[PDB]
């Protein structure tokens, strides 16, 4: 006589709650994860070239602390500083640490070039039994120190210029002496002075002496300063005194290198993303690992789990 | 939803349907049975994957940032940087929050419509030869066999040839 046929719609026995305009919880039939929760723990090492300082600070390996000889004109994509990492040279300072160490990361080489610079009337290679080379004193690899010839101290006077079509960064310091009897012995004049220039810039330091606490055998100190000298400018160095020279400029890039701080161990995998806790995956559009990422990473949010629906309103019996 | 067919009209899901989305079952002269319709089961997936394609692509790649962790106090400029970051995470957080949010109610919403035009174009194949019963079925006032119900699953099934059968059926 008659039939019935009658619409309906699936549903399943193991739905997911998600979140809606109108309700916190609603239970569809399936839905994905659109946060990135977890890490293995480890650093790919590919795509990106990664350079472990091991027990080296990017700074140290720049001024060229012995037991960072190693690192000798690196390249990295990412530079990878460690916390056990530690300083065995001469005590420094760098007056905004902080900028150097992001300039040099950025530009992501120590690609070294030695120019002949002559200091007429100074004795050359100073070294010091705080930073250990073999197992005679010695100095940071890049840095010159200068002291006395005889009984004098001339006023070094010099000049490089740019000819190149790149950008050179010279790094040189000042030593601040502990005491009159020390700043005497090694400079003969009783007051030093610094000053390294280009057409368009001017440093002028002068160095304070006094006692600083004793570190690695030392209560004196050096001070870490840098000039960049563009393509047909010049460098001039002018002291009478307490000038750590360079030995040569270091190479500038701009690219897409940079530094992050991690205990993560390198392992072999391909990931573009980079957390300090390790390599991420980044097919979801958000993660809660870390605010610090490097390479193409997920955006990171503050919630831990962000369900999008992917099926129906999940209605049982 | 919007349009009340799912968890409205249609008091359950069947957790029995395995082979789609959206489907028919009958009952005739030669017993039951059960069918996924494939068109309204694909519109709703491919609407789903197209969403789901465009929350996952890919878009941001940085490389030399700001600081983010610092080990030292140092004021003002720490401040900001720390400021920056912290106005970020909360704006993204804040996006995240809310795309997901318009994302599934729109889900829901185009789940519950896909349900609602299964069920509006079999009713407008029945012609004057049903009635919809008001929960989601349609009771057919003819001699329905199972090749007359495949012809309505599969949308060829002529009304003019049982109409006068089941106009009578109706007003009787
Ligand atoms: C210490 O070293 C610097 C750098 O070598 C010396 O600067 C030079 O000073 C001389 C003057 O004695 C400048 O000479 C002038 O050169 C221009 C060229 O454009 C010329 O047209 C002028 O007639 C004049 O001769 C020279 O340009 C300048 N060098 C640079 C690179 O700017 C400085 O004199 C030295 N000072 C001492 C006290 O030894
Ligand atoms: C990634 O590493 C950081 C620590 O380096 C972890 O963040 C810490 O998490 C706990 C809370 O669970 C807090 O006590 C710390 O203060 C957090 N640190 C910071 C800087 O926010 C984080 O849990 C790690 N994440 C994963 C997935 O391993
Ligand atoms: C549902 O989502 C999960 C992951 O979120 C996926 O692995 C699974 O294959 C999906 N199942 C169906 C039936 O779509
Ligand atoms: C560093 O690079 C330059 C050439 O760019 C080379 O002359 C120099 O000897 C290199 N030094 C070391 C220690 O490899």
């Amino acid at each position: 006589p008659g039939a019935t046929l009658c619409l309906g719609h699936h549903a399943v026995p193991n739905g997911t709650l998600v979140k809606t305009i109108t309700d916190d919880q609603i239970e569809v039939t399936n839905a994905t994860e659109l946060v990135q929760s977890s890490s293995t723990g480890k650093i790919c090492n590919n795509p990106h070239r990664i350079l472990d300082g091991i027990d080296c600070t990017l700074i140290d390996a720049l001024l060229g602390d012995p037991h960072c000889d190693v690192f000798q004109n690196e390249t990295w994509d990412l530079f990878v500083e460690r916390s056990k990492a530690f300083s065995n040279c001469y005590p420094y300072d760098v007056p905004d640490y902080a900028s150097l160490r992001s300039l040099v990361a950025s530009s992501g080489t120590l690609e070294f070039i030695t120019e002949g610079f002559t200091w007429t009337g100074v004795t050359q290679n100073g070294g010091s039994n705080a930073c250990k080379r073999g197992p005679g004193s010695g100095f940071f690899s890049r840095l010159n120190w200068l002291t006395k010839s005889g009984s004098t101290y001339p006023v070094l006077n010099v000049t490089m210029p740019n000819n190149d079509n790149f950008d050179k960064l010279y790094i040189w310091g000042v030593h601040h002496p502990s005491t009159n009897q020390e700043q005497t012995s090694l400079y003969v004049q009783a007051s030093g002075r610094v000053t390294v220039s280009t057409r368009r810039s001017q440093q002028t330091i002068i160095p304070n002496i006094g006692s600083r606490p004793w570190v690695r055998l030392s209560s004196s100190r050096i001070s870490i300063y840098w000039t960049i000298v563009k393509p047909g400018d010049v460098l001039v160095i002018n002291s009478n005194g307490n000038l750590i020279a360079p030995r040569g400029y270091f190479k500038m890039r701009t690219g897409k290198s940079s530094i992050m701080r991690s205990d993560a161990p390198i392992d072999t995998c391909i990931s573009e993303c980079i957390t300090p806790n390790g390599s991420i995956p980044n097919d979801k559009p958000f993660q809660n690992v870390n605010k610090i990422t490097y390479g193409a990473c997920p955006k990171y949010v503050k919630q831990n789990t962000l369900k999008l629906a992917t099926g129906m309103r999940n209605v049982p019996e | 939803g919007l349009f009340g067919a799912i968890a409205g009209f249609i008091e359950n899901g069947w957790e029995g349907m395995i082979d789609g989305w959206y489907g028919f079952r009958h009952q005739n002269s030669e017993g039951t049975g059960q069918a996924a319709d494939l068109k309204s089961t694909q519109a709703a997936i491919d609407q789903i994957n197209g969403k789901l394609n465009r929350v996952i692509e890919k878009t941001n790649e940085k490389f030399h940032q700001i600081e983010k962790e610092f080990s030292e106090v140092e004021g003002r400029i720490q401040d900001l940087e720390k400021y920056v970051e912290d106005t970020k995470i909360d704006l993204w957080s804040y996006n995240a929050e809310l795309l997901v949010a318009l994302e599934n109610q729109h889900t829901i919403d185009l789940t519950d419509s896909e349900m609602n035009k299964l069920f509006e174009k079999t009713g407008r194949q029945l012609r004057e030869n049903a009635e919809d019963m008001g929960n989601g079925c349609f009771k057919i006032y003819h001699k329905c066999d199972n090749a007359c119900i495949e012809s309505i699953r599969n949308g060829t099934y002529d009304h003019d040839v049982y109409r006068d059968e089941a106009l009578n059926n109706r007003f009787q």
